[PDB]
């Protein structure tokens, strides 16, 4: 799979494909990696269970709950329990949120993790998307959706495990 | 408590009793006093005690009303006994100190109900939010806006405007409840519910004796009942004994009661007598000091009479209207009715025993009797009691005197 968020003139972006594998084949081709929380303020992108996420994504939300809007706080509430929980920790992904505020990924093992320039890109095809993304960050004047999809797709031609169905979770702000 | 000037609480007493005002300044300067002591230093504190009064006068003419009003309208405990009741006590009986106990088990059934005067909003306010959480069981942990949880008062807004009168709607809430019931009781049953968290023990029990020992009130009916009298010997010493009884408790001491230690050293005694047979100074040399104040009150007039009434708030006459006025009736009193009134009552009084005002409401009573029982088959009437009505009703009654000691 592939995750990858951006950040350009006041717009941020999370974009995913849709290949979900299983050894040496293809079991689903449209699975929705890129959804929407806190009362559509909050984007997310994921690589995992369906279940993982909608259970990762509900607490998430209710953490938002409890920490006015503030992201991160939230966000660094969320790993919290992901890592201490007996059974939340089990759960096993890679959330990919942003919020007009900043981005940030969030792994199992607690850690909240905010990249060079809010550049997000995990799972498989991750750094192909990621020396895409960079390079069309630095050298053109192209959108941050624009980015996310032109460098998802370059990653979607190299990885195996990617594919060419899109899920893309804008956001304005300036 | 009150900081009222003796003038104004004499004003304020003038609202119910008519005359008397002597006894009334009495009273009056008795509850200043109590201002006058907290006003002070700790020493005198102790020194100061309370300047307890004698009242003395013929029966039915404001004593008791007026020591009542006093003590309701300093919002004091008040506790009337009959000091003959324990002139028996030399064979049997109840001791004085249960006067004590019951200013405090009435000193207690006071400052409860009046817990749930002010514990009557709490529980239609921040407790009806019981009914209106199951009606729309909030969010998954209200996020927070300070006016978040307040937006909805859109949905939440409705169910609560609906409320105004729309219930019988079966649901269930939370020994929390569980149970699943109505709202003509899960409302009700919230009612009492949520209340009984806001009012807690060892304040509430613990503040009646506060009362009790700053602002009570006895009022020693009969006192006069309890001196000697030159007929016999043995009785007397059973009298003298109340009064040796009486004693500790209006020259200070310690009480046991279910609710605590009360400590009667600033407890205001109001005694009473008629003061016909005995005199004041009949009673014993430690209670006289212990009652420095004498009032008299004298015997009341057929104008006092007129005056009582319809004068008083909430005067027999005014309520007798009200209650008519329930059947939809339209009483009226012209002055000449009520001259009659006062007249009779003073008439039966004279010719027969004199009760005072009491006979008052039995005169007043047995000349309605009549509209009384047809009030509801004559709603909407605009009867009046005039000079007219009042003699059709009443002389026969108070002319014939075996009749009167009866009927009137
Ligand atoms: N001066 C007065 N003013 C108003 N009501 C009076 C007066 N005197 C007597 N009454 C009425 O008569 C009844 C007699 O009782 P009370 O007034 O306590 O006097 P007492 O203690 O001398 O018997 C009371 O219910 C009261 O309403």
């Amino acid at each position: 799979t592939t995750i990858v968020s951006v950040r350009r003139n006041g717009h941020v972006v999370i974009a995913g494909d849709g290949q979900a594998t299983l050894g040496n084949t293809v079991m689903k081709g449209n699975v929705k990696k890129v959804r929407r929380l806190y009362n559509d303020k909050v984007i997310a992108g994921f690589a995992g269970g369906t279940a993982d996420a909608f259970t990762l994504f509900e607490l998430f939300e209710r953490k938002l709950e409890m920490h006015q809007g503030h992201l991160v706080k939230a966000a660094v509430e969320l790993a919290k329990d992901w890592r201490t929980d007996r059974m939340l920790r089990k759960l096993e992904a890679l959330l990919a949120v942003a919020d007009e505020t900043a981005s940030l990924i969030i792994t199992g093992n607690g850690d909240v993790v905010q990249p060079e320039n809010d550049l997000i890109a995990i799972g498989s095809g991750g750094p192909y998307a990621q020396a895409a993304a960079r390079a069309l960050l630095e050298n053109t004047e192209l959108s941050a959706r624009e980015i996310a999809e032109k460098a998802l797709d370059i990653a979607g031609d190299i990885c195996i495990y990617t594919n060419h169905f899109h899920t893309i979770e804008e956001l304005s702000y300036k | 408590h009150s900081e009222m000037t003796p003038r104004e609480i004499v004003s304020e007493l003038d609202k119910h009793i008519i005359g008397q005002d002597n006894a009334k300044r009495s009273v009056a300067i008795a509850l200043r006093n109590r201002w006058r002591r907290m006003q002070l230093n700790e020493e005198l504190r102790h020194e100061v005690t309370p300047k307890n009064i004698l009242m003395i006068g013929p029966t039915g003419v404001g004593k008791t009303e007026i020591a009542r009003r006093l003590a309701k309208l300093a919002n004091a405990p008040f506790i009337k006994v009959e000091a003959t009741k324990f002139t028996e006590v030399g064979y049997v009986g109840k001791e004085v100190d249960s006067i004590i106990r019951d200013l405090t088990d009435a000193a207690v059934k006071m400052v409860r109900v009046q817990a749930i005067e002010k514990n009557r909003y709490r529980a239609e306010e921040l407790a009806e939010e019981r009914i209106l959480d199951v009606l729309i069981p909030p969010a998954k942990n209200n996020w927070g806006q300070t006016e978040q949880q307040q937006e909805p008062s859109a949905a939440r807004q409705a169910f609560r405007k609906k409320l105004r009168e729309g219930q019988l709607d079966d649901k269930e809430i939370e020994k929390q409840k569980a149970r699943k019931l109505k709202i003509k009781d899960a409302m009700k049953l919230l009612i009492e519910e949520e209340a009984a968290k806001l009012v807690n023990p060892e304040e509430l029990k613990q503040d009646a004796i506060d009362a009790v020992e700053q602002h009570g009130i006895v009022f020693i009916d009969e006192i006069d009942k309890i001196c000697k009298r030159g007929e016999s010997s043995g009785p007397d010493v059973s009298r003298e004994g109340v009064q040796r009884d009486l004693l500790p408790l209006v020259e200070g001491c310690t009480v046991s009661t279910k609710h605590g230690m009360v400590k009667t050293d600033h407890i205001l005694f109001i005694a009473s007598g008629a003061f016909q047979i005995a005199k004041p100074s009949d009673l014993i040399p430690e209670l006289q000091g212990r009652l420095p104040i004498r009032v008299e009150l004298q015997a009341l007039t057929t104008s006092d009479f007129e005056r009582i009434l319809t004068e008083p708030n909430a005067s027999i006459t005014v309520q007798y209207k009200a209650l008519m006025a329930t059947e939809g009736v339209n009483i009226e009193f012209t002055d000449s009715g009520i001259k009659r009134i006062a007249e009779a009552a003073w008439q039966v009084n004279e010719s027969t025993e004199n009760i005072g005002a009491r006979r008052l409401h039995t005169v007043l009573e047995r000349l309605m009797e009549e509209i009384s029982y047809d009030a509801s088959d004559l709603s909407g009437q605009n009867i009046t009691i005039d000079a007219d009505y009042v003699s059709k009703h009443l002389d026969a009654l108070v002319a014939d005197e075996d009749l009167s000691r009866f009927i009137l």
